[PDB]
This record gives structure tokens, sequence and C-alpha cells, in this order.
RNA sequence: UAAAGACCAG
């Protein structure tokens, strides 16, 4: 418990089954997952004690936090990844559903709103009904990349009088971001009204997703046949760039950059060459994945995953490291007894060329290991030291 | 595995040969040429860390022995065996692992640490720890009602008796979003 | 550890097929993949059901009182 | 004939591949559920154990006995112990089987679904007969015993449905598909290059008219025709798994009216 | 240990009622019917039919929370027309269509071999 | 530090948690088992005599 | 050709043989 | 109950940047030379190929609960084959005396330009867009 | 049980959450498992043959 | 938890009728969230499935050993040779409405383990219970009914 | 009841 927020007041709801059930958006603050975490509850015993709980530390009250003058709770996982799709221009909802989606919003004025499309088939749009959860008097504008009061890319965000006018709704809008829909609805309508907004947005977007469905599979870790060739070579030549500077330093034809050793200077290049390789190597894949690829679809929502991932899973893992330098020579002048002394090639100091879809070679595997085992340590230390600092 | 280039007929080459092999699988069906054999017939020896320092090793027996005369754009990407001083060959890489990891399917496809995790959990899984559970009087013990040998497996489980005393079940799994629960 | 009466996932009984299956195996010498199919086990849920069971009980019986 | 209609293609003792058409996905689905979860059935639901020298545990064995399918033809003329007036149970609401096995042989003696011996009066009606489809006529291997291992039970089957528990489901599995040529666009095939090439065509494509590229999207479209395949476990005749389903769902909608009346009084 | 008796999914408890009908005040001539011990099976069905009677302005339904075996149905109709009736109708239709279905399935069944 | 700056306390409960998309943001589903253990001392006021008597 | 090379799958044979003699608890015993 | 704008445009070009069921189109007026148009169109309910004779009409009428059909026999100002509903957000003044207003139909945008709906084209929500051919 | 019988220990010098040992060493290849070591506290100090 | 550091606890259970299904009747026993993938990049999970869906249909011990020549392309080909999508995905319908799920879903067998640590072995509440002797404070341990 | 220890959860 290192937050005022790691302890908040809640309303009791007695229910069956043996678990403490809690709303997702309140997840982060406590920093809990459901992989087995437990949580404790304390019941106030006096009339004024409860008053102190309800009036001062109620979850609604804790939404926008001083910790960094911004909300500390936003929309996540399902609801998030799902609210994006519901929004996309393409996404239209037809009457039978729209009617349910509307009923779910506990506040709804019970006023089926005029369809955005009346012509052949009466149709409603994501934004359109998602807007039924957003209350009146909420004004929001963003402008991301090529946004232009007619955002071609459906960028940014423009909400007027509590109606989404344009732009896809994702992390930047309904997350715990600054100008955030949440940061605004709170300051603008109350801690109590914003608490209700989470519920609503979720009950809608959630329900909707339940029916649209959503998944993920290896099929999403696969890169277009040639995009792979285009990667294999990119790794390759970048390997050349190294053998080059590698001989150019064995000949003694190099300039020791003021402050560095010829040696230090050598590696620093090597490394940065291999990295730059991986990055574009990956970025190749990144662009090659249609906006249908789920993994890419989650990175877009801002619900999970990011570049490096798509990269390491489809293109190339990248140089494994320890204490900074590439894998050292535990054995005399070498990294493993499967190598000849004095080898500084990428495959010897720890460059995992393959992607996770392809699979690491006994060497890639064992170096990737040494790399990993380093974080697990650091983790199990930066945790005990931080604690005392905290104290 | 020893390499000794000692091949009249050609280059360097693993002492052990396709004959020895078939001669062992011969001793298998009999359930007289064991392991201690491959050892005393100077075909395979023990190497501690100290010694290992002064030896060269090959990963695959084949892949790291013929000359050169394309490749599958689906398989991984191995380097090469442009080495001649090979003194030994690896009986098999997968043996770098231990009892825990040997049950991880495709560990060479996971993020390094994830395998460290699973390596920890399996020691908290349920199954059948000994077929005589019925006659033992230990405090606390868990037996899985219907153990199932796992579909995807490992050549090493074969020795950890994992198919015999499994510790899980092949569940039909859907990776989807649903009620949102 | 005895054959599962009925398949977890879908419901089809499978309690009987054990002996049959174990027979189309050592005698009629067919390969598992087919044997199952012969036994009417179409879809993989019921299919993995038999193909994976470890009949431990047989060892359990080899004990005594 | 009049409204919704069938076209039973294949058919047997354990299946009914048919083509229910001219209905509502909604209604097709409801039927689909009811078959899976609310059709009465007879199942062992109580097990007294006098002796068990088996290698398996009391509740282990009981679990299975309840899984063993029982003849539920005239189930609809057996009352629910809850409803019946007998302090506990009787022949008017329950079947009582017996089971006894002894390691007689000098070699692993088996125990089968068949070995259950009804002991209550069935007041003449198809109920409680361990359903056997097994070749040798044994059905479901309950368990095995060595030398002098014994086992003396007593089971009491009672009525019941799938909701209360799975052992009351006569369902087993239920195929269900519709619009095999994605026309209603109720999906969005995932793909790498060509959706059509990459996604297997269903045997149901034949029984229906292909796309025809040129043509514009048919928005007025609607879901008619559902290719369903209702299996069965035996507790009840495949055909019945369907009728009784149609019939129950029917009673359900019924009560809503009925109750919606007792309400009118005030 | 905190597991409610499975039979609670279908047996009304002490003094509960399948139906409970409360008038929606938000909008004119509309109602909310609470079905006790009933899930989608009967909810999405009654919701569908009602969507055909065109003297029905609005109609949806939901399962407030999954632990609980009940759901709500909201129905709204063109003035004068009482929704309670609309529900009755939409209900009857369901059965008729269902009776037909039964019939047709047996007729078609008899004409079989195997 | 162990008995005063912090201590074990009464009226507390702990157990595995799990998300639920059907609870308002500020609620917390509490297992009945636990609700039947943790109590609150309400004082008999005419405002609740009836209710309280019912609970008793 | 009882003296031909050795493929990959052939290594398993060696191993099958290793554990037959030594066994998983080798060291704790010896 | 009346109208606010009428004309016929010819689509200079249609476009779907990753939009399987929607296309933003742009056409020119067949009268005023200064009248341009930008519009997102559900090209599933109404396809539109490059350079067609489209009749873009605005106006607001023939909002309280939206009622399904009923109007099987009612006022059907739908004498077209595409009628959206939405709102106008900004009324940008493209220099000169060339005013341009933007309209959003629940995510489907539009931009008009010219200058002769001086006391015509509202600045309100009201706005059924209509099209034909 | 198997994994428990192939377990290794290594004492430290108190504090010593330094990581010079805990780290997966090169020489460890083939003799110890690169993945199976406990988390936190005695991470890396407990190896598995 | 599966065998990939992919652990989790149940959050509810559904019956066949409510569960999402394939037109073939098959339905899941477990439904894990797509999100538990990207970040942890535990690809082996995904593979084990495709390999097992095949191995189950073919009754051939699916080999998932460390370093070998099996590839996702190879398995994919074998799976197509059975009538199923070659990447796993299968179309499914929402048990509630019966309507199809706009998205296809990765779907197949996967070996899952039942770790110890079950709720009713942890759940604990106290309200005024036994006290220590020295400090006269609440005792320690769910076992001793402490606070 | 109270110690000291090992193992283990997030
Ligand atoms: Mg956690
Ligand atoms: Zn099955
Ligand atoms: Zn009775």
């Amino acid at each position: 418990s290192l937050h005022k927020m790691s302890m908040m007041a809640h309303r009791v709801k007695v229910i069956p089954y043996s678990t403490f059930r809690l709303n997702l958006s309140v997840t982060s603050p406590y920093n809990a997952d459901f992989d087995g975490d437990e949580m404790n509850l304390h019941v106030p015993q006096s009339e004024e004690t409860r008053a102190e709980l309800s009036q001062l530390c109620a979850v609604p009250l804790q939404i926008v936090s001083p910790q960094s003058n911004k909300p500390c709770m936003g929309i996540v996982q399902d609801t998030l990844c799902g609210i994006r799709k519901l929004t996309l221009r393409d996404t239209f909802i037809e009457l039978d559903q729209v009617l349910n989606m509307l009923y779910w919003v506990p506040d709804w004025d019970g006023v089926i709103p005029t369809p955005a499309i009346i012509k052949p088939k009466p149709l409603w749009s994501g934004k359109q009904i998602l807007s039924v959860a957003i209350p009146n008097g909420i004004h929001l504008q963003r402008f991301d990349e090529g946004t232009t009061l007619l955002s071609p890319k459906d960028n940014g965000m423009l909400i007027i009088d509590g109606q989404i006018i344009f732009g896809v709704v994702e992390k930047k809008t309904v997350g715990s971001s600054n100008g955030g829909l949440i940061h605004v609805v709170t300051r603008e309508k109350g801690p109590q009204v914003c608490a209700k907004l989470f519920g609503n947005i979720q009950k809608v977007v959630n329900f909707w997703l339940l029916h649209n469905g959503f998944s993920t599979g290896i099929g999403d870790t696969i890169a277009d046949g040639p995009t792979m060739r285009e990667i294999t070579e990119t790794i390759a030549e970048a390997k050349k760039k190294v053998l080059d500077v590698t001989k150019e330093a064995q000949a003694n034809l190099l300039t020791a950059k003021h402050g560095m050793t010829l040696r230090e200077s050598f590696e620093d290049n090597v490394v940065r060459f291999l990295n730059e390789a991986r990055d574009k190597a990956g970025r190749l894949a990144e662009v090659n994945l249609k906006d249908l690829n789920n993994v890419k679809q989650m990175v877009m929502a801002g619900s999970k995953g990011s570049f490096i991932n798509i990269a390491q899973m489809s293109a190339c893992v990248g140089q494994q490291s320890v204490e900074g330098k590439r894998i050292a020579f535990g054995f005399v002048d070498r990294t493993l007894p499967h190598f000849s002394k004095d080898d500084y090639s990428p495959e010897s100091k720890g460059f995992v060329e393959n992607s996770y879809l392809r699979g690491l070679t006994p060497q890639e595997f064992f170096f990737h290991a040494m790399g990993g085992r380093e974080g697990l340590i650091d983790t199990a230390v930066k945790t005990a030291e931080t604690g005392y600092i905290q104290r | 595995f020893i390499v000794e280039d000692d091949e009249s007929l050609g280059h360097k080459e693993l002492k052990v040969r396709k004959g020895h092999i078939a001669k062992l699988m011969a001793t298998e069906y009999q359930d007289e040429y064991t392991w201690s054999s491959l050892l005393n017939e100077g075909l395979v020896e023990y190497i501690d860390a100290e010694e290992e320092e002064s030896i060269l090793i090959a990963m695959q027996p084949e892949d790291l022995e013929p000359a050169e005369a394309d490749v599958d754009p689906a398989k991984r990407i191995r380097v090469s065996h442009h080495a001649t001083t090979f003194t030994h060959c690896e009986i098999h890489p997968s043996m770098i692992l231990g009892v825990a990891a040997s049950i991880i399917p495709f560990p060479d496809h996971n993020q390094s640490p994830r395998n460290t995790y699973q390596s920890a959990m399996g020691k908290q899984a349920m199954g059948v720890f000994l077929t005589n559970y019925n006659v033992r009087m230990d405090t606390m013990a868990n037996i899985l009602y219907y153990p199932q040998k796992p579909l995807g497996t490992t050549r090493a489980m074969e020795y950890l008796k994992f198919r015999e005393l499994p510790a899980g079940q092949n569940a039909i799994v859907a990776i989807a979003c649903y009620s949102g629960y | 550890m005895i054959v599962p009466v009925r398949c977890f996932s879908c419901g089809k009984v499978v309690g009987d097929k054990w002996e049959s299956y174990l027979n189309l195996l050592q005698e009629d010498e067919l390969d598992e993949g087919t044997a199952l199919s012969r036994l009417g086990l179409k879809r993989y849920c019921c299919r993995r059901m038999i193909l994976t069971h470890v009949d431990l009980i047989e060892k359990f019986l080899r004990y005594n009182p | 004939e009049e409204g919704p209609q069938v076209k039973i293609r294949e058919a047997s003792k354990d299946n009914v591949d048919f083509i229910l058409s001219n209905v509502d996905l909604a209604m097709a689905n409801s039927l689909r559920r009811v078959m899976i979860a609310e059709i009465p059935t007879l199942a062992i639901d109580s097990v007294e154990v006098e002796t068990n020298t088996t290698v398996l545990a009391d509740e282990f064995i009981a679990h299975r006995l309840g899984l063993i399918p029982l003849q539920s033809m005239d189930i609809e003329q057996l009352e629910y112990s809850r409803d019946c007036f007998c302090e506990d149970h009787c022949d008017k609401c329950s079947v009582v089987l017996t089971l006894q096995a002894f390691g007689e042989s000098e070699s692993t003696t088996n125990v089968y679904s068949k070995d259950l011996v009804i002991v209550s009066n069935l007041m003449g009606r198809n109920i409680g007969h361990p359903i056997i489809q097994d070749k040798e006529g044994n059905g479901v291997l309950i368990c095995k015993l060595r030398k002098g291992q014994e086992l003396k039970l007593t089971c009491v089957a009672k009525k019941g449905i799938a909701k209360e528990h799975a052992k009351w489901g006569p369902a087993a599995a239920i195929e269900f598909e519709y619009d095999p040529w994605n026309k209603l666009k109720h999906t969005d095939y995932w793909y790498e290059q060509d959706s059509a090439k990459e996604w297997p065509q269903s045997k149901n494509c034949e029984y229906e008219d292909p796309p025809n590229e040129g043509d514009p999207f048919d928005y007025k479209a609607q879901a008619d025709t559902f290719y369903m395949n209702v299996e069965s476990v035996g507790s009840i005749p495949v055909d019945q798994v369907v009728v009784r389903g149609i019939d129950t769902l029917q009673k359900k909608v019924a009560s809503i009216l009925l109750a919606l009346t007792q309400m009118d009084q005030d | 240990m905190n597991a409610p008796d499975r039979f609670e999914l279908f047996l009304l408890g002490e003094g509960e009622s399948k139906l409970k009908i409360d008038p929606d005040t938000k909008a004119p001539n509309a109602v909310v019917i609470t079905f006790e011990k009933e899930d989608h099976t009967l909810g999405n069905l009654i919701r569908a039919e009602l969507l055909n009677d065109r003297k029905v302005l609005f109609a949806a339904y939901k399962v407030e929370h999954p632990f609980f075996a009940r759901f709500k149905l909201r129905i709204q109709t063109t003035e004068g027309y009482d929704p309670k009736d609309a529900l009755k109708n939409a209900c009857n239709s369901i059965i008729n269509k269902l009776g037909a279905l039964k019939t047709n399935f047996e007729t078609e069944w008899n004409l079989q071999t195997l | 530090r162990g008995n005063l700056m912090g201590k074990r306390v009464d009226f507390s409960a702990r157990t595995v948690i799990s998300g639920d998309p059907n609870l308002e943001l500020d609620q917390v589903g509490v297992p009945k088992s636990i609700a039947k253990t943790l109590t609150y001392p309400e004082v008999v006021t005419p405002y609740n005599i009836d209710r309280l008597t019912q609970l008793v | 050709d009882e003296s031909a090379p050795i493929t990959a799958e052939d290594s398993w044979a060696v191993i099958s043989a290793f554990f037959r003699e030594k066994g998983l608890v080798s060291q704790q015993l010896d | 109950s009346n109208t606010l704008f009428d004309d016929i445009f010819q689509v200079s070009e249609v476009d779907p940047g990753r939009y399987n069921k929607v296309c933003r189109i742009e056409a020119a007026s067949t009268t005023q030379d200064q009248c341009k148009l930008t519009l997102d169109i559900n090209v599933e309910l109404f396809p539109v190929a490059a350079q067609d004779s489209l009749t873009v009409t605005i106006a607001s009428s023939l909002t309280r609960s939206w009622r399904p059909p009923q109007a099987g026999d009612r006022s059907l100002a739908d004498d077209y084959d595409y009628v959206m509903y939405g709102t106008a957000y900004k009324f940008e003044e493209v220099s000169k005396d060339l005013i341009a207003v933007y309209y959003s139909f629940g995510g489907l945008l539009m931009r008009l330009e010219g200058n002769y709906r001086n006391l015509n084209n509202l600045k309100q929500e009201n706005a059924y867009l209509l099209i034909r051919r | 049980t198997l994994s428990h019988l192939r377990r290794t220990n290594t004492p430290i010098g108190r504090d010593g959450k330094l990581a010079k040992p805990r780290q997966l060493h090169n020489t460890h290849w083939g003799l110890v498992c690169p993945a199976e070591t406990p988390e936190g506290q005695a991470c890396g100090l407990v190896k598995n043959l | 938890a599966s065998r990939h550091g992919q652990k989790g606890t149940i959050g509810i259970t559904y019956r066949r009728e409510d569960m999402p299904f394939t037109a073939e009747g098959i339905v899941p026993d477990l439904i894990i969230n797509p999100h538990a993938i990207p970040s942890r990049m535990t690809v082996a999970h995904l593979i084990e499935c495709l390999l097992s869906k095949v191995a189950a249909l073919s009754g051939n011990e699916g080999d998932a050993s460390p370093f070998t020549d099996i590839t996702v392309e190879g398995i994919s080909k074998l799976l197509r040779e059975h009538g199923y999508q070659s990447r796993g995905f299968e179309v499914m319908y929402n048990g509630h409405t019966g309507k199809k799920l706009m998205a296809q879903i990765f779907f197949g067998p996967t070996y899952y383990q039942r770790l110890r640590h079950m709720v009713d072995d942890k759940i604990h509440a106290r309200a005024r219970g036994p006290m220590q002797v020295l400090t006269r404070q609440p005792v320690e341990g769910r076992s001793r009914d402490g606070g």
C-alpha cells in the first residue's frame, strides 16, 4: 500500500461465491490482476468512521489524483479494445441491437435517437450510441496527426454537448490521460457523475463486444511471405556492416573517438548497427500487418502490447545483453564451447536474429536466457531497495 | 559425443556410428550393450567445466559436419559449422534443461522469463505423485480425478515419466473476449 | 484412473469405447487416429478424451488388500 | 405446410441432421438451448455405499454412476421428488437400482452400466434401464477390482434437468450453422491474402445458392434456414430430443401467459 | 462454499413471481417486466417476436448480472394499445409457430428409414 | 514498529479477488460467507427499531 | 552400413540408453 | 418544415482508406463553379462510382423518440435513395465570400462550399441529407 | 519430486543481492538449467542440475 | 495455468448453452482473454494449441520438443488437411442470441494445469476474535482465526 | 499458547 489510492472506500454488495468482486477501472490504483491476488477489507465500526470513509476516501472522490494532477483510473482491457471498434466509421448497428444497447444504459432517457442513416435501412453508428453514455455539457477537442475538422484519418476527438462528432475513441480519450474524457467529466460534472460514466461506457461497449467477439492467434504473429525475405536480408547486410567495421578494426585502421578505447568504440558501433537492424526489421512487419491483425488491433486501442512486441514476435528478437555489454566471454576468449576463440560476430556476443515465431537456436536460447535472468534479479532487488526508500 | 577426425574415408567424424545406435535399440526391444559400453568403447566421455574450456563442440551431429555444394523460409536461421577442429558433438541441446523446463512445450518460442515462471508453477500443479497414494498416510496430498497425458509433448518427458503420471488436462480452449468476465 | 464416462466438453458417452479402442489397437492393429474414428468419435473434444486418458487404475490394481 | 419447416436430411438412432427453415434465428437458437439444457431426464442422484474395497473412492464412483445414462422414455410420467408427497422418495418419483461386484476371477473383474439391477416397481413404464449401445452389450465401464475387492451400493434416480446439473442433459452436442455463403455479412473473415481461399467451405454451401460477385450487397437480407444436427446420448430418442425440446420451450412461453393472468385478478 | 443451490436457476423461491410488472415513468406508455428464474432462452425470444408487432414502439431485454437467474424486458407500444397485451400476443405467436414446427418435424420424421 | 505503528486488527477480512463487469465503479462484491461474519454495531433508534428487530 | 554417419533422431537412442543405466536420481545415490 | 439546399454534383472521385463499408467522396456542382462537396457515404447501402449525377439536398423535416416504420403510409420525404441525419459543427469562412459548413452524421462527415444559403442553411442540429440516382 | 532431488544451494554474505553470482554464467551451459531458478530473495542462488 | 507462465483464476462459469460455439457443436471448457498474449509474448502457448488441435484430430503425439524442424507453416498445412482453418480460428456463434460472432476465434486443445491455491482455502474474515497473551492484540493466522 | 526455521503466494 504505497498510495492513498491503494486503500479506498467502497459500497458493499453482498454476493454469492467466495471472491471479492471489484470493478475493473479501479484495478490500476490498487495494482491488482486476478491471477490470484488477495485483497483485504476493513469494516468501520462507528457512525463517524464511516462518514470519514464515505466523505473522504470513496473511490469516486479519488478519481483525479494529486499524485500527478490527472485521473488515476481509466477504461481498460475488454471495454477499451472494444470501445475502439464500436467507434470506427465502418461499424454500424441495426435497430434490433441498438434497442438493447440503449436499454443497458441505466440512465437512458428512453428516447430511441434518430438514425444516422435513414435511407434504405435505418442504421446507427458506434460513436452515435456510445454517445448515449456521455452526458450533456461535455465538450472535448483533440487533433492528433493529420486532423482537420474533417479528419480524413478519423483522428483526434471532437465531442460536443456530449455527442461524439468525429474521431475514433481509444486510450488518449477514455484512458487516464490528461484532457481525458474522464479528467473532464469529473471536473465538469462531479465525482459521482464520473463514477457512473465508467459503468455506463462499460455496460454498453462490453455488451456490444460480447456479440462482436474478439480473439488472437499465431495467425497474427505471421508476417507476409516476402516481407520476411525483406527482413532476412535487412538482418544480413546489417551483419555485413559489422564484419566490415570488424576487419577495419583488426587492420588497425580506426579512429578512437575522444574518450573511448578503440575497443569500446568498436562495440558501440557494432551494437547500434544490430539494433538499428532489428528495429526496421521489425517495423517492416509492423506495416505489413493489416488493420485486421488483432495484435495490431490491440496496440491501436492502447489496451495492450506495443511495437517492440510485434517486432520480437514476427521479425527479430534483438541483441541480448548483460550489465550493458553484449554477452561476455565466460570461457577463455569465447561465449560458448561451440565457438572458436576471439569471435566478436553478432552470433557470438548474443544477437538473437530469429523471431519468436521461428524459434531460437540452442545458442540464441541460452543467451536470451542469461539476458532474462538479469531482470528477474534486478526485479528482486529494485524491489527491496525501493521499499526502504519509500519508507 | 567425440569427434576424432580419424576417418580414413574422408574428413572429421563422430566416433559413434549408425551401427552402435541400432545395436542399442536392439537392447531396447529386449524389454546387453548399455551406456557404460558407449563409454568404455571411447565413443563418448564426461567433460567437466574446467576441461570443457579446451574443446570445440558441434550442436547437431549432421548439420555441423558435411562440406558445401534454397533454404526453407519457415524454419529458423542457423549460422554455420565453418570449423575443422571439432573435438566433440552435443548429444542434444535440449539437455541443457532440467526436469522442470523439459515439460515446457516450445520453450525456444517463449520470452526467456516466461519459461522461468512455468518452471516454478508446475511444482504447484496437481496430478498423481505416486501410484501408491492409496497406501501412504502423508499429511495433505492431492490427486487429480482424471489425469490426461498432454497432446503437445517433449522427447524428454519420455524420461520424466510425465505421460505416466501426468499433471493436467487437455482442455478445449477459446482465446476470446466474452461476457467480459 | 478409469475411463471418463461421457466427454467433458460436449457430452457424448465414452465410458464404453475404452476396451473397444484398446482392442482395435493391439489386435486389429490399427493406428489410434483411425481406431477413434471407428468408435464414432468425430469431433476432437470427444476425440482427445479417449486418445489422452491414462488408465492408471491398472497399476492401482496391481497392489494388494 | 403452415409456418416454420423442416427437411430432415440424414437420420438415425443417435442423430438428426435436418433443415429447420422459415423461422427466426432467435427462435432457432432458443430451441437449440432448450435441447441442451431443460428437457427432463432420469439420472442417478443418490448413492448409499455399504461396501467399497475398490481402488477408487466413494464419491469418485458416485460421480460416474450419475453420469451413466438411464432409460428416460416415460420420464414425463414420473414426478419430481420435490413435488411428490412422500417424505423423501418413492416409486411414484424414483427408480432404485442396486449394484454389487466381487473379485471372483483370479484376474481383473469388471463392473458395468449393465450390472445395475432396478429394485423399485416401475409401475410399468420405460424408465431406469441403463442405456447400452456398447457392442458386447455391457455399456459404460464403472470400475475394476482385483482379488477380494467388493462393492455394494444402492442408487436412487430422480427426475431433473441440465440446468440443475449436466448429468440430466440428453443433449450431447448440437450442430448449428446458417448463411454458409457469408451474405448477411454477419462476420468478417480474418485472412492473410484471400479470405475465400483461406477459409474452408462448409458442406452446407451446396444446399444453398452461391454469391455472384456483380450483385450489390443485400441489406434487406435476413436469417432463414438453419442447418442443425441434434445428437443424443440415448436417455431419449433423438427425434424426441427435438420434439420434447420444442414442447418444453412451448410450455415455458406458456407459463408466461398463465402467470400473466393470475396477475390480472388484482 | 458460497455456491447457491443450482435449483435456484429454475425454481421460484418463497413468494417470488415469474413476472412482476412496473410502469416505466421515463417515457409514456412503456413498461418493465421482471422475469424471475429465466435466462436468455426465453428473453431474447420474447424480445424478438415483440419486434414484429408493429404497434410496438420499443422492446429490449437484459440480464442485469450473470450470477442471477432473471432478466428485465422493456416494452413500449403505440398509445391506446396496452403493452401487457403486446406481450401476450408476441407470446402466443411464439407458441403457434412452435406448434407448427413440432408438427412438421414429426410429419417429416415418420417419412424416414434408419 | 510492530505493535504500535501498526498492528493486527479486528473486523477485517481477506480473500482472492476477481473482476466483475457488472458492479458500479465504487462497489465491491462481498461474499455472503464474509458478510455473515463482519458486523456493525448499529444503535437501537426509533428510526430502526423495526428493522433491527427483524434482523435479530 | 554398420558404420555410417548418425542422423539427429539417432541421438535419442544414446540418451534412452543414458537414463536406462544412470537414471534421474543418479548423483544423489552414487 | 421546408428545405435549405439543392443541386446536382458529379463525383470527381470516391475513396475508402481501409473502410470496407464506407467511402468519402468528393464531387463538383453542376451550376455554381465555387460549390464543392466532401461527404462520407455508406457505400454498401448506396454505392457510388466516380462521376455520377447525384442530387444533394439538405433541409430539416419530413425530435422525440424515433419510431420504426408505421409510416408504411405516412409523409415520406424519402423521394431519394440515401437519407442521413446528423449535425453541423463548424461554419468556416473560406475567404472571399465563400462560406463552407461541415456536417456530421454520427461519424460520417461532410463539407459544403460556395455562398447562397445566406439565410438558408441553418447552424443547428437539424439536417437530413438526401441523395438520388 | 524429481526437480526437488536435483536441487542446488549456495550461501551468500548477507545483503549480497549483488548479482555477480545470481547471474546465469556461461560455464553454466549444459550443467545447470538456464530457466528453472526461483524468483526474488534467493533467485539465482538456487540452481537445478 | 497453462505451461507458459500464463496463470489465472476463474472469474465465473457458464453452461454449454451460454457458452460460445462452433457450428460443429464443439464448445470451450476454458476462455482466456486475448490480452494475455501481446505483452508477455508467450508464443509457444499459441503454437502448442495449433499442434494439439492437429494431434487430437490425427491421434498422433504432437511433438513440441525444444529445438527441432517443426514449424508453424508445417502444422498449419496439416490442419488444413482436416477441414479446419489453417491458423486455428474457427467461426463461432454467441450462445445467447445464436448469431455469428463477427470475429473468428483462435480455438483448440491446450494443456492446462490445476495449481494448488484454491479459494475456500484462503477466504478469511474476522470480527473480534482471539487475542495474543503478551500484547493483548489480535492473533496471527487465518488458521487461528486472527485478524 | 510461544518461539526459531524451511518452503511458498501476489
Ligand atoms: Mg497479480
Ligand atoms: Zn466431446
Ligand atoms: Zn415420491
